[PDB]
């Protein structure tokens, strides 16, 4: 929002592209890959038999 | 050289290219990687000598 009320110039951040934003405001080229992505914590793990 | 209006293939954004075509924003996020051969494990018949 601060670049849309011209408070600023750029905006160097953790700024994802996205259709929305990228419809009010210009942005560069993506200097690194993000995405969605879910964490959670590892389970519990089994040993099958006939091993 | 107006031959092609665009590009529908899998052209990687470099440095030198975006100076005189114009990109868009990327389909597939991917970098370099090396394929080798698979090591094929060859066993005879006197391997156990
Ligand atoms: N990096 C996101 C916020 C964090 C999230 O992905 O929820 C953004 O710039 O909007």
């Amino acid at each position: 929002g601060e670049v849309v009320m011209k408070r600023a110039y750029m905006a160097v951040g953790s700024l994802t592209i996205n259709e929305e934003r990228s419809e009010v405001v210009d942005f560069s080229v993506p200097f690194i890959e993000t995405g969605i992505s879910v964490m959670v914590s590892r389970s519990n793990g089994t040993v099958s038999p006939s091993a | 050289s107006g031959q092609a209006d665009m590009i529908v293939a899998p052209l990687t954004i470099n440095n030198e290219r975006a100076q005189y075509i114009e990109f868009s924003k990327p389909f597939k996020y991917q970098g370099l990687t090396i394929l080798v051969k698979k090591e094929i494990p060859r066993s005879t018949l006197d391997s156990f000598m």
